[PDB]
Parts: structure tokens; sequence; C-alpha cells
């Protein structure tokens, strides 16, 4: 398949390729983030020296 | 003439927490090799 074989509605989410893309598959199956973001800190303390 | 000393500009700094940050954590899934004896799909045929 190429890009072009794609339809054009299904061209506005992701387009896995097989095999290239398989874990990347199973990852968007199980519906589970393949990167997992760290918790929002706080906003950090804020310090002022004279000058 | 007036001095700056009791009323001079102040600069500023965070205090960036990046020191103790977590990181950011890529997932991979552990897939059922293929390498290792795992089942396949039993195609059958017919002996006449």
């Amino acid at each position: 398949a190429k890009k072009e074989h794609v339809p054009t509605w299904l061209q506005n989410t992701h387009v896995y390729s097989w095999p290239k893309n398989k874990k990347n598959i199973l990852l968007r199956l199980l519906r589970e983030e393949e990167f997992v973001a760290p918790p929002r800190g706080p906003l950090p303390t804020l310090q002022v020296v004279p000058l | 003439v007036r001095e700056p000393g009791s009323q001079a500009c102040l600069a500023i700094d965070p205090l960036v927490g990046e020191e103790g940050g977590a990181a950011v954590a890529k997932l991979e899934p552990h897939l059922q090799p293929r390498g290792q004896p795992a089942p396949q799909p039993l195609h059958t045929l017919v002996l006449a």
C-alpha cells in the first residue's frame, strides 16, 4: 500500500504501517499511551536578589 | 540627590525543581515472540 490508498477521511488519524509499526498497533489496541509524562509538579518558588 | 542603597532594584531567578524531576518513560509491549514456539493458524485441507 501507499499513502494515496488511504481513504481521505482516514488520513485525519494515526496511520500504522505493517509490519513496521506492529508495536505501535499493539499499544493502540491496548489503549495505552506510548510515552508517559511525569506528574505536573508545582510552580517553582521565585527568589529575588537585589542589585 | 538620593542613594539607591535601600531602594536598590531586585533581580529574580526561579527555584527550578529540575534536579528532582521525574523522567519521561517510554513503554514497549513484550511481544509474545514467534521465535519462541508460538501457535499458528491451522489451515486445513481435505484428503478426499
